[PDB]
């Protein structure tokens, strides 16, 4: 399912996710138009999308694949093609960036025999700072605001 | 702590090797045509003796009677242990001290514990001690042997259903056109899929598609038991669970099966 | 010019419709794992009175016989020639000789019986330079109806075949108005023949025909013949119409463009 995302800053800027990634920039015809800026075709089987809070770098899409993979692509140039993996390989439902720290990356993962749903990553191939949630599936997260 | 008695009344079959292709039709609605099928619960387990399928009633009747085919008499409830762990020494060994015959059938998901009709009310009175027991009823929660080692390597495996129908021909190639043994598991349950096959099969599926460990963790197997449809069962999960070892138990028809990581494997087989 | 006689012998068998399903492990073998099988000619014609079956020798042996199959007698030779109503199909129905045409999306397929091969080679030696084939060529001495279906002819790579698997098992196989569907695999080449409904069911960038839709329309002749398809051809063929002939079990079928079916309407009922 195509998703439209509006980026935290950049008040003019907007990615429709899609089998494709596509940043667009209003100025098609969205009344306005948008203009393409950039498009990432290198993360295939893509089923969530979640903007990077901070600043800087801006246009940075946690493209969650279907393989449980969050591939941090740019739609601080460490924080670019960050290959986030989790211990057993399943469907990644749902991501969210922590508002009060932009830095991570709260993934849902599908069901497993003994591993974690749930991982809290950190953004700083890797190891959760914390895994909560077992033999699960976390369909949806949301980070409290306050 | 909370144990799930699920809505699936699963009648075990045994279809004969040289007998595959009467049943290849309905079995191939099963596995890749969800759409044109009302079963909720389906499990095919490749063994060199025959194969074995645990499909409900409602896809039991779509599997035409024929001399080929072997069903086991009584019906079997599907008991699902929840998290709200190690259930080889809370479920199957209690059971085995109460002389229960169960039938695991473990997923890449979760694992199942299948116990017969017949014996449920010594079931709860089992594992009521232990686990709160609830029942799904309407969608809703209700209270209420010599051993062998084959020398190849296995990896449980799962997959998108949207990517299934991509990988559908070397699947039914693999199941249906072919010290050692050879072993498949197929299980279909709640739209879940999970796949158990040797390391050399997963040579012939594309690597994109199958989805374990992040690491190419392969497992490794102690067939056991003998003589068809539970100690085939209690004989090594019981052992397995007194020695605190994580195993991976399909059983079949007639024969016992309990897959282990491979670094475990000389553990397991010492224990037993 | 050349009427090259194809190595393969097919023999024609019939499938009934409840019996579709004890088959339905061959006929995958046969359509999806070329690997599998050494079958070079393999013909399937999905017709509401049954289903037709055309496979070589090779291919035949791996269909069990049993009360849902009819198998008919002799072997029938293929004959290709390197259009042809009025110069393969009527002189041979001149000779009262049967014929059962399977068009494909690459060539048009003549098959004869063989105890009829004398006659066949008797008839057309005065038109075509006749070829044998043995690697190398070697030099030889009833009422009408027409469905409203817009039919569509396709081809198929083969690398893409196993994408759209599933889709065409289910519709093989689990599934005006004849419900008409012909798949056939010769040489390694795939020719499916499918109503416009179906066609909605399969992805468009995979299937490859005619690209400007060109939809087409279907003629049925007949109601065990073991060559009724001489009643289509050689009227057809005064009227100098290109069609499809696929000639089944029992029914034979004639398949023209949507543009031309008022003419072929009009000069078969006469």
């Amino acid at each position: 399912k195509p998703d439209i995302l509006w980026a935290p800053h950049h008040v003019d800027r907007f990615v429709v996710c899609d089998s494709e990634l596509s940043l667009y920039h209003v100025e098609l015809r969205l009344s306005s138009a948008a203009t393409l800026l950039s498009i990432n075709s290198d993360t295939p089987y893509m089923k969530c999308v979640a903007w990077y809070l901070n600043y800087d770098p801006e246009c940075l899409l946690a493209v969650g694949q279907a393989n449980g993979r969050v591939v941090l692509t740019s739609l601080f140039k460490d924080l670019i093609g960050k290959e986030f993996v989790p211990k057993h390989a399943r469907q990644c439902n749902t991501l969210a960036w922590n508002p009060l720290d932009s830095n991570w990356l709260a993934a849902g993962l599908d069901k497993h025999r003994a591993d974690f749903s749930v991982l809290i990553w950190d953004i700083c191939v890797t190891k959760p700072l914390y895994e909560l949630g077992q033999n699960d599936a976390c369909l949806s997260l949301c980070w409290l605001p306050r | 702590m909370e144990l799930h008695i699920l809505e699936h009344r699963v009648r075990v079959l045994s279809v004969a090797r040289p007998g595959l292709w009467l049943y290849t039709h309905p079995l191939i609605k099963l596995l890749f045509l969800p759409r044109r099928s009302r079963c909720k619960f389906f499990s095919l387990t490749e063994t060199p003796e025959d194969y074995t399928l645990m499909v409900d009633e409602e896809g039991f009747k779509e599997l035409p009677p024929s001399e080929f085919l072997q069903v086991a008499e009584a019906t079997w409830l599907v008991l699902n242990v929840s998290s709200h762990t190690k259930i080889a020494r809370s479920v199957i060994a209690p059971l085995a001290e109460h002389h229960v015959a169960v039938l695991m059938l473990s997923t890449y998901q979760t694992d199942f514990i299948l116990v017969r009709e017949q014996d449920l009310s010594v079931v709860i009175h089992t594992l009521a001690q232990e686990f709160d027991i609830y029942r799904e009823v309407g969608g809703e929660p209700v209270p209420v042997h010599p051993i062998q080692s084959p020398q190849n390597r296995f990896c449980v495996l799962t997959l998108d259903p949207e990517t299934l129908p991509a990988i559908a021909t070397t699947l039914i190639d693999v199941l249906f056109y072919s010290s050692s043994i050879t072993f498949f598991a197929f299980s279909l349950i709640e739209g879940y899929i999970s796949i158990v096959m040797d390391a050399e099969t997963q040579k012939k599926f594309p690597s994109d598609l199958l989805l374990t460990s992040s690491s190419g963790e392969l497992w490794r197997m102690v067939r056991i038991g003998g003589q068809p449809l539970c100690g085939i069962v209690a004989q090594i999960a019981g052992p397995l669970a007194a020695a605190d070892i994580s195993a991976y138990y399909i059983s079949t028809f007639n024969f016992a099966h309990a897959l282990v990581p491979e670094d475990g494997i000389g553990s397991v087989i010492e224990v037993l």
